[PDB]
């Protein structure tokens, strides 16, 4: 037949996975004027995306939401964020000193002020001091009468982080670079893994509220009016089981006590801050959920936790295992940290609730032992509203427990759409035509 | 300038009219238009929205497929047809300006798609009223 | 307060389409290659150096400022057993890549060092008279 | 969206400074830079005219002393020494996306 | 280089048959020069904040110079200075007659006459032209 | 895995034939001459300096196309002229050079006279052939 | 720039690029050329 040759083709659709960086982009809108958002650093790319979309109707792309490395690159970045921030701030080292505490006036909690002597930045005289302290940082020491110490002193430094800067959880837009195109699966029966229908095609990604918090997660996203529930194997039993619930759950927390200004001595030009007095009466901070809508919620997730094995044997328990920190519930709320007790969210099903909730103040860093962040509070009482869109739960009359030692987990959960392709625009193909040749 | 309507007045339910505003002096097909709607003794409702080159039209959701608007920009005319008529439409109807001028249709780079940019109102008509009963 | 639907086409839309329909929207995919706390900056390097690559191979094959062109390199049938009308009217370009990736070194040492270097000295050498 | 204000009477003399606010669900913060919030006036028996199209410039034929600002959701428009022929409502109408509402219309007297 | 920026766009085709008065040539007898080695005769002997700058400098010099090959690249114009096209040009972008845009006018001026409508020529010059014909050339090799 | 030897002539191979033989080996000479193979596969896990290296090898690159831009060869690999020889600069004839001696040698003739000899191909070939044009 | 065949070594990869997957060699035919090891930059590298 005819003679064929090859024909170069430039601009040709076709991908494949790459890993490449992505970068932040984030809101732009009063991030100036004493607003140092270290979550924005100051508005990191102040684009403020239009998030377009372009549907493709022919494509079907074989996702995977567990060998995602979106997941990776926060983790990397979120810790990265802290590690700027953590540095220009108040270094802690010279306050591990022996102490001497006494019953507060208006439980185990801040029963203790305590008072030590210290020189930091005039280096002459030692000085006497008073404070206020709660439990879960301080130790009784050996052969002494009432003497105390902070827990975490002969772990690495204890630096705490500035007044200035905000932990407000923006959400952020994450964006492609040049050759990049991030794609977004499009059926809503995604169960987390496998091929999808019509994949489209955004510049940005939707938000991304970068939210800390164990046990459940709190300023999520949620799916449409099913409820959605994904895991790794789904069958083993050291696995995580990711629950998306097709409703919110309101949640209030407070924090009573109306804690105050305060000045403790300096560092060398480095005001350090212990919190100031409580007005003079002590109440337990607290959560406070509409414990109706919790109830109905738990009977309404073994629905759609029952149909991949019978239809018998649903419950729920409590979890267990180790110190409180991994225990009881751990979140954040505007420049200030939440231990609460969730035992009373856990009782099994078949076929107002006031939960005690505990503060430190010394608070590890999340995922690296080592240093440590801290942060007295501002002036007055504490109140966030908020949602809940999900829990994290472990499997075990099939007993589940709330579990969770990481938030990528939560980014998962936020994460559970998305894949990054590089383009590869050159393309050859044959044809009859041939170039003109003397 | 100078903005009124005409063809206003009262008929039954499932009838059919057009009004007619017209505008004076300003260059007519620079300028989106709007409708808006004052129940006697209620806020204001919006009615609907058509782009300068009589492209683009958005309607309200309870008066969605009823009614009809277009332009003429020769004859600088301002049409709001209506059908299937019910007895809450009654009503003031309005013929109103944008504030701001617009300018043509943007398209945005990264997908082929136009873009009308719409913000509001200065200089409210002072209007007809339709009335729907028997 | 915006909003009308797609008039030309959209970024990557014929992916999922056949050749012969891809082949006519080139030019999207051919803009948007280039334009779209230092890890912005590593970026913007990458991005630039990729784009030379592929202007640089378009450049030594005789075919460079077109989009499409062709050259005298004869077509091997034992690079694809897939008849022609297969090819132009049902096989996409994402399945089509999968397809010819281990043959494809074989095909730009063919291309350069096979005819537009030697439409050079048989080009120089038509000189004399 | 939903966009409601307060509070719906006001029926007071002249010589004294007041504010109204307009209460927001859905934020209003525009890809332009601007908060496409509009505030304005009518009259009874009649078209309404426009007291200041955005929250922070001002029409023509506007006294100085009417004033507004807000963030993305809080929204308040402030009239200082309120003055005697400020009968009527005062509507707040948005601009994000449709369809656009607008709130019941403050009364005062 | 901006000799002829008060003068009228049917009079600036005349100084414009010096290459965009040697536009890109002030780049390369920059870059041998920028090229001075002597960055390499220290190594900047630290990092300094104007090397920091440089590097944000040299950038820009990259990309935008390629944002403007790449555009004269896919338009069937690459390396030329004037070509003509095969896009009719519509009134409705502007209804200024002949002589008013080419000996009654300024550039700076007719660039904010048609920024608006400036995007919408950059498509219709490519799907209607360069994607078109690279197709029809192809058809007249298949004989 | 084994591997038989080349029959193409890999990077730098030609460097000891003649003028007139290594001209088979150019393409591969410039293809690689930008990024190399691309090393640091995607392992960005934990500077500056890096990247500095990286920015220059593109203006090395882009020294050169712009330069064969003006020199009216841009695309080409191998481009003639109107400029005429001044012996001069190497008075050495055809055959005594061209299938006798390889690259390295023929640079170290030339390398006096290089900047002479970019001056008279920017102007007198296109420099000239711009008041060509008309 | 170094590039070092692949736990938390500092020249593992907080120095290095990872692991080598192949070192090549083309050798040239007619080429002379001169060397030294004094007048060497590597070894100050
Ligand atoms: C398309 O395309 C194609 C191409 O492509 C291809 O493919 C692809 C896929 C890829 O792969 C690429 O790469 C490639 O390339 C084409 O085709 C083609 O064609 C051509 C043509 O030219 C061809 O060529 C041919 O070749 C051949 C072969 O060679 C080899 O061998 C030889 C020997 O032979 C042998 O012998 C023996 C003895 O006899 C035999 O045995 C027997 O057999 C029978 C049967 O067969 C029976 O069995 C009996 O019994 C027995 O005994 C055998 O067989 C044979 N074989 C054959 C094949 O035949 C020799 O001589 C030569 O030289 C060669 O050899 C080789 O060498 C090498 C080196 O050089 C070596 O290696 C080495 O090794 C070592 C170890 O040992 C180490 O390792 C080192 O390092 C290395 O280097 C080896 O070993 C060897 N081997 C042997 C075996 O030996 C030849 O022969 C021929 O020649 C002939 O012919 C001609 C014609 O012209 C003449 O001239 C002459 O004279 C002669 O005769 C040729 O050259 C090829 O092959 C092909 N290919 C394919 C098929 O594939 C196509 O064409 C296209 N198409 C279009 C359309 O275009
Ligand atoms: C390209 O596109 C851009 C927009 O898109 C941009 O680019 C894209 C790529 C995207 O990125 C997009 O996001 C970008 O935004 C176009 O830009 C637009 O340009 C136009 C100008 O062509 C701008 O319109 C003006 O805007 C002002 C207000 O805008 C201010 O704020 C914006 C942003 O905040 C600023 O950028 C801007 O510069 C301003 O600061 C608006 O008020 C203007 O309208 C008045 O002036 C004109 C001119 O007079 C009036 O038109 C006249 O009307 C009369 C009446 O009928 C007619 O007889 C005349 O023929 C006609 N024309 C002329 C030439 O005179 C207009 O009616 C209005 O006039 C005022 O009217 C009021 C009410 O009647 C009146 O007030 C009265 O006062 C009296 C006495 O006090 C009594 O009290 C009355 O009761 C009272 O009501 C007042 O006195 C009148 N004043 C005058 C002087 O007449 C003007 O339209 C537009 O803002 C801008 N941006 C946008 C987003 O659209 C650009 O045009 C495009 N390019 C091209 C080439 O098209
Ligand atoms: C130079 O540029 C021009 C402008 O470019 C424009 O702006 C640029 C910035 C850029 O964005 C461009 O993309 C953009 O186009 C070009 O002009 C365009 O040309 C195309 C042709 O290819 C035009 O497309 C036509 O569109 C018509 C309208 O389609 C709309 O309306 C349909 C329904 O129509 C409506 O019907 C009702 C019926 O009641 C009318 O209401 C009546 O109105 C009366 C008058 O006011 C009166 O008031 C009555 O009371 C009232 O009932 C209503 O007015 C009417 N709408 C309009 C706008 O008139 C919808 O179905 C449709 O979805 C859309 O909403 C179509 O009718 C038309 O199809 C007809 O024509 C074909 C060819 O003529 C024919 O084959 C068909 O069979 C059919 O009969 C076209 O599709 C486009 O509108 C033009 N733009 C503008 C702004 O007008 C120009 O092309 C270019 N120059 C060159 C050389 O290319
Ligand atoms: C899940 O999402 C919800 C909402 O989407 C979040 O709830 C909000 O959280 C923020 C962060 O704490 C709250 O913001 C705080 O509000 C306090 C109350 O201010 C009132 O008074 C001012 C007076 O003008 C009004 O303008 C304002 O609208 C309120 O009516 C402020 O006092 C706080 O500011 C403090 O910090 C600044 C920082 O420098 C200090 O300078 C100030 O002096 C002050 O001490 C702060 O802005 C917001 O109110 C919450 N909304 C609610 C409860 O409805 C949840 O936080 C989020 N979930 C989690 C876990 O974060
Ligand atoms: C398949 O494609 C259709 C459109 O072609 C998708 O429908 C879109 O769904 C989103 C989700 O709310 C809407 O905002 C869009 O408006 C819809 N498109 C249109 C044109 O209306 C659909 O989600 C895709 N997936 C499936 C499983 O059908
Ligand atoms: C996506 O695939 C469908 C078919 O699966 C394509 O639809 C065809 O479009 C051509 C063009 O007019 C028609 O001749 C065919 O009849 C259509 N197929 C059917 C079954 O009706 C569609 O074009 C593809 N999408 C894109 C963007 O090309
Ligand atoms: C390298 O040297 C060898 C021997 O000196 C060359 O082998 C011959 O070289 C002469 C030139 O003096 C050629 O005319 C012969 O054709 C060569 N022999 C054969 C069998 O081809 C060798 O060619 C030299 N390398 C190069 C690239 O020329
Ligand atoms: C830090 O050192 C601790 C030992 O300190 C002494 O023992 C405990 C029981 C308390 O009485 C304390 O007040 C005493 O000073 C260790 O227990 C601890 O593990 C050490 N932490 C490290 C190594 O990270
Ligand atoms: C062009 O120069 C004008 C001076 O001459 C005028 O030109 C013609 C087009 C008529 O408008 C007539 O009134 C005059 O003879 C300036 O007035 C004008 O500003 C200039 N610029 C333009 C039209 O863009
Ligand atoms: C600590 O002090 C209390 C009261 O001062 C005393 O009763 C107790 O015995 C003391 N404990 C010691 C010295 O270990
Ligand atoms: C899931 O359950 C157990 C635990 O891993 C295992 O035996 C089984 O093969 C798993 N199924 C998979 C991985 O598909
Ligand atoms: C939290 O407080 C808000 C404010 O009154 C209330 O509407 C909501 O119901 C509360 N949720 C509880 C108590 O669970
Ligand atoms: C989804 O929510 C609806 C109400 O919004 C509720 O009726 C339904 O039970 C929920 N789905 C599940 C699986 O509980
Ligand atoms: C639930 O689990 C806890 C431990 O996590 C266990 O003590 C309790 O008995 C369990 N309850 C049921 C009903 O299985
Ligand atoms: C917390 O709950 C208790 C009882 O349910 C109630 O008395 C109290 O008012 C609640 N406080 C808040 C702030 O919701
Ligand atoms: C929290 O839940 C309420 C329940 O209606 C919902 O209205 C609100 O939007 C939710 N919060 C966020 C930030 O979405
Ligand atoms: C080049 O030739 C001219 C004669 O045309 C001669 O004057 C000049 O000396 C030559 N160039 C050099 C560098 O010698």
């Amino acid at each position: 037949a005819e003679q064929l040759w090859v024909t170069v083709y430039y601009g040709v659709p076709v991908w494949k996975e790459a890993t490449t960086t992505l970068f932040c982009a984030s809101d732009a809108r009063a991030y100036d004027t004493e607003v140092h958002n270290v979550w924005a650093t100051h508005a990191c790319v102040p684009t403020d995306p239009n998030p377009q979309e372009v549907v493709l109707e022919n494509v079907t792309e074989n996702f995977n939401m567990w060998k995602n490395n979106m997941v990776e690159q926060m983790h990397e970045d979120i810790i990265s964020l802290w590690d700027q921030s953590l540095k220009p701030c108040v270094k802690l080292t010279p306050l591990c000193v022996t102490l001497n505490c006494t019953d507060l006036r208006n439980e185990g909690g801040e029963i203790k002020n305590c008072s030590f002597n210290i020189t930091t930045s005039m280096r002459d005289k030692v000085q006497k001091e008073y404070a206020l302290f709660y439990k879960l940082d301080v130790v009784p020491i050996k052969n002494d009468n009432t003497s105390y110490r902070l827990i975490s002193c002969n772990t690495s430094v204890i630096t705490q982080a500035c007044p200035k800067v905000s932990f407000e959880p923006i959400p952020i837009h994450y964006c492609a670079p040049a050759g990049f195109a991030i794609l977004k699966c499009n059926d809503k029966k995604f169960n987390g893994t496998g091929p999808c229908t019509n994949v489209s095609t955004v510049q940005c990604t939707h938000g991304i509220r970068p939210v800390v918090s164990t046990q459940l997660l709190l300023n999520g996203s949620l799916a449409e009016e099913e409820v959605v529930i994904r895991s790794a194997n789904f069958t083993d039993n050291a696995k995580i089981i990711i629950v998306q619930l097709n409703k919110s759950v309101e949640i209030n927390c407070t924090r009573p006590n109306n804690n105050t200004r305060k000045s403790i001595h300096i560092g060398p030009g480095r005001a350090f801050y212990t919190t100031g007095e409580i007005i003079g009466d002590i109440r337990q901070a607290h959560c406070n959920i509409s414990g109706t809508k919790w109830n109905d919620t738990l009977k309404q997730i073994v629905v759609k936790l029952k149909e991949q094995f019978g239809n018998k044997t649903i419950v729920f328990n409590h979890s267990s295992g180790g110190d409180p920190e991994i225990v009881m519930h751990s979140f954040n709320c505007g420049g200030e940290f939440f231990y609460c007790n969730s035992t009373q969210l856990f009782n099994s099903t078949w076929n107002t609730i006031v939960l005690p909730c505990r503060i430190k103040q010394i608070v590890n860093m999340w995922q690296e032992v080592g240093k440590a962040m801290y942060a007295p509070p501002i002036k007055g009482q504490i109140r966030c509203s908020s949602n809940i869109t999900g829990l994290i739960l472990i499997r075990d009359t099939e007993i589940f427990r709330p579990g969770g030692g990481d938030m990528r987990d939560n980014w998962r959960s936020e994460l559970y759409k998305y894949k990054v392709v590089k383009i590869e625009p050159l393309g050859i193909a044959p044809t009859k035509a041939k170039r003109r040749v003397v | 300038v100078q903005l009124v309507e005409s063809g206003g007045g009262v008929v039954q339910p499932g009838k059919s009219v057009r009004l007619s505003c017209v505008v004076s002096d300003f260059p007519f097909s620079k300028y989106p238009m709007y409708w808006v709607r004052q129940a006697p003794g209620k806020g204001l409702e919006w009615v609907a929205a058509i782009s300068g080159d009589a492209w683009h039209v958005v309607y309200s959701n309870s008066v969605q497929g009823r009614f009809l608007v277009s332009r003429d920009n020769v004859k600088n005319t301002l049409y709001l047809e209506m059908n299937s008529l019910k007895i809450e439409d009654t009503a003031v109807y309005r013929c109103a300006r944008m504030f701001q001028e617009s300018g043509p249709p943007r398209l945005d780079r990264w997908s082929g798609r136009n873009y009308y940019y719409y913000s509001g109102m200065d200089v409210w008509g002072q209007g007809t009223t339709v009335t729907v009963s028997s | 307060a915006v909003g009308i639907g797609a008039v030309f086409l959209g970024f990557l839309g014929a992916a999922g389409s056949t050749m012969g329909a891809a082949s006519m929207t080139l030019t999207v995919q051919a803009r948007l290659l280039l334009s779209g706390g230092i890890k912005q900056l590593q970026a913007r390097v990458l991005a630039v150096e990729r784009y030379l690559k592929d202007q640089q191979l378009l450049g030594i094959w005789g075919c460079s400022g077109k989009l499409i062109c062709t050259t005298a390199v004869p077509w091997n049938t034992s690079w694809s057993n897939k008849s022609y009308n297969q090819i132009w009217n049902n096989m996409t370009w994402m399945e089509w890549e999968r397809e010819i990736d281990n043959y494809t070194s074989l095909i730009y040492t063919l291309i350069e060092d096979s005819q537009n270097q030697q439409e050079k000295n048989e080009q120089e050498l038509l000189e004399l008279d | 969206i939903v966009m409601t204000q307060t509070p719906l009477s006001l029926s007071v003399t002249p010589g004294q400074p007041a504010s109204i606010s307009c209460k927001s669900s859905e934020s209003l913060r525009q890809s332009n830079g601007k908060t496409s919030l509009y505030w304005y006036r009518q009259k009874p028996g009649q078209s309404p005219q426009l007291l200041v199209f955005e929250v922070s410039n001002r029409f023509s034929g506007v006294s100085d002393r009417f004033v507004g600002s807000g963030s993305g959701t809080d929204f308040t428009l402030r009239i200082s020494r309120v003055e005697a022929e400020d009968v009527g409502f005062y509507y707040c109408m948005q601009s994000k996306d449709f369809p656009l509402t607008f709130g019941g219309g403050t009364k005062v007297d």
